[PDB]
């Protein structure tokens, strides 16, 4: 067994980070104090679920996990939340003083004040561990803490942890929900310096997760908890491969070797289905071949883009409740024939599966409703890079006029990473167009 | 009172259609790179279409289909014959072609080149016009740029008098429904020379472009037979219509072209939604079949037309999506 | 998140009062300073204004201003008046007499230390200050004058803090003096350096809506005074009541402000109301969004269309769709998107408050960053070139210590800030 | 079609499916660069108490 730390950086990086813990919790029937009956070695074990969580002599399940902010108000929800007895003290570090959204004073000014803080305070953890895989780190692009504080700690732990693999979870910036402008200053600014730094990273446009609740939830307008109640299923479904007994995805560096061929290019497409409201009075159960199909509906995309015009590297299929290897590839050779999925000439076509037999557990008075069967499809396609184009033009337009430039410039940043970093951001949407055309 | 961007100046066609458009008073003509619109008439290179239909409260709409292309390229065409079940390699309404690269299946053109030459039948090839292989395998690597190498019909129809080479041009609308509308007034652009076996060398025989004519003007305006005068030649000449020799083959090769790349380029369940005017050009032999010669995904239309066709696009395509305050096309269904 | 209030010279401390009176109504605080509402919402973000004190009692986090103790002494015998720490009661005797150099350089300068030390008391208590707020005239000598003298020497003290001001311009419909804009212009050389966010309320613009709208033939100060108390309730909402909105003072000007020197704000308030006439017809929202972009709600005697937003931020209070807010939110934008810079990407953001204010429904408040603010300092500058030309009662100035150099200074200042304005606005 | 690597156990089974083959900074650059920014502030944070000087 081998343990991973998850780390949550900014407001949107802890919120998330509650949706997923809480869903955890229920997932492997945690109870908020800590408490597992069904885990019978009391005081420790090498479990699969001991992936996330370690335990203490008294027998409570405590998350392998740090919070993070620059601002208190957030994690002080968690101090005092339902889960308030899960969490240790040290594992919720606050600041005074918010970045701003400015990357610049998240990074460099208020940054530096409270990094080695946080390593030590991650330290704790790793010297808690037999064998450390590497860290599981979310966070918003949009947030300047999310963006200017991630970077920043991302750079140390290649340090720090040189061998050890790093994922990301990336709340990619939508103005639906977002209040900030300056966004695309902070995104481009963080992708461009932690790159190097991340094997593997999943994207998730709010603009998705929006009208996906709106559309399939009938939810008027969703507030972050509508969002982060349905991000936490995805996630679950990524991470449930380091939680439970499998033999696909079975360690963080398994990620990168079947989603990632290329390493600059390290962002995989997630679609999920079925979405179902739990106000639907009356619904009928989608089968494997339905919600097979449905991953290749860009409604149903974390991130709206077009994979027929793009080049798949990579995919997996993560199903979860009643699915049999007999129904999936039937749905596929079917799905084959009918959709347009085309891979790189270097690259077999094909799909890795892997099978829960647990349908998704849901949020009691959650918006979500119990499904018989459930899918992730996890696929790295050049088509993704629309997200980098859209970003890289609202980034170039400001910029032109060094709109806000002023405030990154009054924190000690020189006016150069900016051209820098989106240097690097064309570079990356050539290589995206090289691989895909 | 919706919004439209241009990003085409060259267009004759949308620049009939941003006019129609104002003149209505219920759209606004926005700049260049102003996100905020409804429609966009985009360029024809490198339109930005991964930046399309992520404006809040916007519904967004192209007249470009992404992926058409690969039915607007001579060397995608053939490939997209070739490799599609929907058409085959046996499909019988296109030129046997081969796609050729300069120093790709060179080897397997020269095979079936041999037998054409080896079995007592005609036999000439175009790109130019030549009857030998080796007199244009070297042309085409002395141009730089891929080229595709097809069968040249050397039994065309011709129209008397003057027994005259033509090719048929159809102007096609796709909505955002992805319903295939043909434009009931297509156009025959002749050629006002009088076709000869003999030499090929010479091209304004063989040729029928609207550019290279400019004997011109002797028999229709502007080397361009409507389908009305053509229509009546056939009755006259050969005791038959129009629709039944011809327009039947054009509305199936129109429809299985499309068809076959529906499930690619579909807006259907997108964010932002497409539409697109196709140009078809197909070519009679003597025994009246016809034969697809290529697709124009950004075609021109004839001056008379352009008023009822621009009217049109603005009725089905773009007002059927943004409504205001006997039809020019027949629906070709699936 | 604490913020400290000053207000300085007459204007300063009477729109000032009316500022506390309004928010103290809001937060359910009385006139002694004991809490009697309905809600918890009132308490939530209520450390922000107020310091908690001896028998839960809130005391504003306020500091009043001047140079002569007529108006305060009118405070501290108002409704409100006994809210206010005595101690923050901080006054001259001899007055600036509408005399910019005498609140900068003299009469003034003899005081500000004091001012500052109370500033400074009230500095520590804050658990963590997020910035400064002003209210104050540019057209008279102490707010104008003295108010400027404080500011820079804050930014001195406190040069990592926000400075947001709330700041009375002079017109000729309603003057005091001949030589307000003189004193205007000096004052907005200091603000263009040392302020993050300056509301420009424009006297012309409140005359004509009281008089124009609000169906009153001649409008008091108390009048005018009703509409800027409401506007600056309006601002502050998102501050102190709990929402969607998780922002301090500098998260909120990073994103209004693109440009340092560019961070004059018109005001703007929808419905339109005069003091006693109740509001029986409750507003549609399509009615609330169409109005508080209609420059009859602008504070600031500007024309939108004679220039361009750079951003937009706006505040709607009450119980409402808020999918038909930004359906009516986004829509003025498409119909109207020439007016907004294309060049910042979604510059238009909006925030909902379920509390509205005293006798309303519900109402919105409207921040604009337009490069038609320009309007409103080619005004001042063509009334100051007028008399400056002839060096008209400059003696008022020489008298206490100042060259004409620094006349032909401010004036250059501020006809660059116009210029600045004009470039984004061809752009 | 071509069904690999099948794996099963009691929480569920994985497998591969085949449609058709194929065809770092160290921390003294860090800790620099974030001095170098703290003095860009320093040195505009003293060229603004030198302007109020003034
Ligand atoms: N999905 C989701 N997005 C969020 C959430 N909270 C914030 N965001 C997004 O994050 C972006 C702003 O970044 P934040 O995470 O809020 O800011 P931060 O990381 O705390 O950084 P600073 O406050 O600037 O110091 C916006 O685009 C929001 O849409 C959340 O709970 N769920
Ligand atoms: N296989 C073939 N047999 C006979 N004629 C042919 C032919 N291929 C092309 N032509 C002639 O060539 C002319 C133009 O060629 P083609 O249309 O392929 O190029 P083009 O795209 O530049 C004109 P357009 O795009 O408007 O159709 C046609 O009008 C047709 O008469
Ligand atoms: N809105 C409003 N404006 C005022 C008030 N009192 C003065 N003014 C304006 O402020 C200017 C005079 O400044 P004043 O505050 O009296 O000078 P000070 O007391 O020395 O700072 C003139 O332009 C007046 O129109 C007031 O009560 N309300
Ligand atoms: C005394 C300080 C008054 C408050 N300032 C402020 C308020 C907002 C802002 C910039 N500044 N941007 C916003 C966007 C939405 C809602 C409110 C605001
Ligand atoms: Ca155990
Ligand atoms: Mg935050
Ligand atoms: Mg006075």
């Amino acid at each position: 067994m081998r343990e991973c730390i998850s780390i949550h950086v900014g407001q949107a990086g802890v919120q998330i980070g509650n949706a997923c813990w809480e869903l955890y919790c229920l997932e492997h029937g945690i109870q908020p104090d800590g408490q597992m009956p069904s885990d019978k070695t009391i005081g420790g074990g090498d479990d699969s679920f001991n992936t996330f969580f370690s335990e203490t002599g008294a027998g409570k399940h405590v998350p392998r996990a740090v919070f993070v902010d620059l601002e208190p108000t957030v994690i002080d929800e968690v101090r005092t939340g339902t889960y308030r007895q899960l969490f240790h003290p040290e594992q919720l570090i606050t600041g005074k003083e918010d970045a701003a959204n400015n990357y610049a004073r998240g990074h460099y000014t208020i940054g530096k004040e409270i990094i080695d803080l946080v390593l030590d305070r991650i330290r704790k953890l790793a010297d808690q561990c037999t064998g450390l895989q590497g860290f599981l780190v979310f966070h918003s692009f949009g947030g300047g803490t999310g963006s200017g504080f991630t970077s920043l700690l991302m750079e140390r732990l290649s340090v720090d942890y040189g061998k050890k693999s790093k994922l990301e979870f990336s709340i990619y910036p939508a103005p639906q929900v977002s209040t900030a402008v300056v966004e695309p200053y902070n995104s481009i600014l963080t992708t461009h310096t932690t790159l190097e730094h991340s094997d593997c990273a999943f994207m998730v446009d709010n603009e998705a997760i929006y009208d996906i609740c709106r559309r399939n939830l009938d939810i008027e307008r969703p507030t972050y908890t509508n969002l982060n109640r349905l991000i936490s299923q995805i996630v679950s479904s990524i991470t449930a491969s380091l939680r439970f007994d499998g033999a696909l995805n079975v360690d963080l560096t398994e990620f990168q070797t079947n989603l990632v061929p290329y390493p600059r290019i390290h962002f995989p497409l997630a679609t999920y289905a079925p979405v179902i409201s739990a106000e639907k009075a009356y619904h009928e159960q989608l089968s494997v071949a339905e919600i097979t199909n449905a991953c290749f509906e860009p409604a149903n995309q974390m991130v709206k883009c077009d994979p027929r015009h793009g080049k798949y590297m990579a995919c997996c299929l993560l199903y979860r409740g009643d699915v049999v290897p007999k129904d999936v590839n039937a749905a596929i050779a079917t799905i084959k024939t009918k959709r347009s999925i085309q891979f790189v000439d270097w690259c077999p076509t094909g799909f890795k599966v892997g099978i829960n037999y647990q349908p998704p557990t849901v949020v009691p008075g959650g918006d979500l409703a119990k499904v018989q069967r459930a899918v992730c499809m996890l696929s790295n396609t050049t088509a993704i890079a629309e997200a980098w184009a859209r970003l890289d033009h609202k980034f170039d337009l400001m910029y032109a006029k060094r709109a806000f430039v002023h405030w990154y410039v009054g924190e000690g940043m020189e006016e150069g990473e900016f051209s820098e970093a989106r240097e690097d951001m064309a570079a990356l949407e050539k290589d995206y167009e090289e691989v895909g055309v | 009172m919706y919004t439209f961007v241009v990003r085409d100046e060259n267009s004759s066609v949308y620049a009939e259609v941003s006019r129609l458009l104002l003149a209505t008073g219920q759209w606004k003509r926005l700049r260049k790179d102003n996100p905020r619109f409804n429609l966009m008439l985009g360029e024809r290179n490198r339109l930005p279409f991964g930046r399309l239909g992520h404006e809040p409260g916007l519904v967004q709409l192209v007249n470009y289909y992404r992926g058409a292309d690969k039915l607007c390229r001579k060397a995608s065409l053939v490939k997209l014959i070739k490799t599609s079940p929907e058409l085959s390699e046996s499909c019988t309404w296109f030129p046997e072609s081969y796609v050729i690269y300069p120093t790709d299946e060179r080897e397997v053109f020269l095979a079936a080149y041999n037998r054409r030459r080896e079995g007592r039948e005609g036999n000439v090839w175009i790109a130019l016009i030549s009857s030998e292989a080796s007199e244009l395998l070297d042309f085409i690597d002395e141009q730089g740029q891929v080229h595709v190498i097809q069968k040249y019909l050397e039994k065309p129809l011709l129209l008397e008098p003057g027994h005259r080479k033509f090719d048929i041009r159809s102007w096609v609308l796709v909505d955002h429904l992805y319903n295939i509308y043909l434009y009931r007034e297509g156009v025959l652009r002749t050629s006002s020379e009088p076709y000869n076996s003999a030499n090929f060398q010479d091209k304004t025989c063989h040729l029928t472009n609207h550019c290279i004519q400019k004997n011109y003007g002797r028999y229709e305006e502007g080397n361009e037979m409507f389908f009305e005068e053509f229509n009546q030649y056939l009755m006259d000449a050969l005791n038959t219509t129009l629709e039944n020799s011809i327009l039947l083959q054009i509305k199936h090769i129109i429809r299985s072209c499309l068809m076959c790349i529906e499930p690619a380029i579909s807006t259907k369940h997108l964010h932002y939604q497409s539409f697109q005017l196709f140009g078809f050009d197909f070519m009679v032999d003597e025994e009246l079949k016809v034969w697809l010669i290529e697709v124009n995904g950004a075609p021109a239309c004839a001056q008379k037309l352009y008023a009822e066709l621009c009217q049109g696009i603005v009725d089905v395509a773009i007002s059927s999506v943004f409504p205001l305050a006997t039809s020019i096309f027949i629906k070709l269904h699936h | 998140r604490e913020i400290v209030h000053i207000q300085a010279g007459q204007c300063g401390n009477q729109i000032g009062a009316k500022f506390w009176e309004v928010i103290s109504d809001e937060h359910g605080i009385d006139p002694t300073g004991s809490y009697h509402g309905d809600s918890d919402l009132q308490l939530e973000r209520i450390n922000v204004y107020y310091n908690e004190a001896t028998g839960n009692k809130y005391v504003p986090r306020a500091i009043l201003v001047d140079l002569e103790p007529g108006t305060m002494d009118s405070v501290r015998s108002g409704p409100f008046g006994q809210i206010f720490r005595p101690d923050n009661f901080v006054f001259g005797q001899s007055g600036a007499g509408n005399n910019w150099a005498k609140g900068h350089y003299t009469e003034g300068a003899e005081l500000v230390d004091s001012v500052l030390d109370v500033v400074r008391k009230e500095s520590e208590s804050c658990d963590c200050l997020q910035g400064f707020q002003l209210t104050h005239s540019l057209g008279g000598g102490t707010g104008s004058g003295m108010g400027t003298l404080l500011i820079s020497k804050i930014r001195e003290e406190y040069p990592d803090r926000i400075m947001n001001t709330f700041s009375v311009m002079p017109s000729p419909k309603v003057s005091d003096t001949v030589v307000e804009p003189y004193n205007a212009t000096l004052s907005v050389h200091q603000l263009v350096e040392n302020t993050d966010e300056t509301y420009c309320i424009d006297n012309e613009a409140l005359y004509d809506i009281c008089f124009r709208t609000l169906k009153l033939t001649t409008p008091t100060y108390g009048d005018l005074n009703h509409l800027v108390s409401a506007t600056m309730s309006g601002v502050t909402t998102c501050l102190r009541f709990p929402g969607q909105l998780n922002a301090d003072l500098r998260k909120l000007a990073v994103n209004m402000v693109p440009f340092p020197r560019l961070h004059f704000f018109m005001p703007g308030f929808a419905p339109l109301t005069s003091r006693g006439s109740q509001q029986y017809r409750a507003l549609t929202v399509p009615e609330l969004t169409q109005q508080m972009f209609d420059s009859k709600n602008m504070m600031a005697a500007c024309d939108p269309r004679h220039g361009r937003y750079l951003t937009v931020a706006a505040i709607f209070r009450g119980r409402m769709s808020m999918k038909e807010v930004d359906e009516q939110m986004l829509n003025v934008q498409n119909k109207n998107s020439s007016y907004f810079v294309e060049w910042i990407p979604n510059n238009v953001k909006t925030a909902v408050c379920d509390i509205p204010p005293r006798g309303l429904k519900m109402s919105a408040t409207f921040i604009g960053n337009s490069t038609a603010i320009q309007e409103l300092f080619k005004r001042i500058s063509e009334q100051f070139t007028a008399m400056f030309r002839r060096k008209a009662f400059l003696h008022w100035y020489t008298g206490e210590g100042m060259d004409e150099m620094e006349f032909t200074e401010a004036e250059s200042n501020m006809n660059d800030l116009v210029s600045e304005y004009q470039q984004y606005q061809d752009a | 079609m071509e069904v690999i690597e099948l794996n099963k156990c009691t929480s569920g089974q994985s497998f591969e499916v085949i449609l058709k083959p194929p065809s770092d900074p160290s921390l003294e650059e860090i800790q620099k660069k974030l001095e170098a920014a703290e003095e860009r502030r320093k040195y505009q944070e003293a060229e603004l108490l030198k302007h109020l000087a003034e």
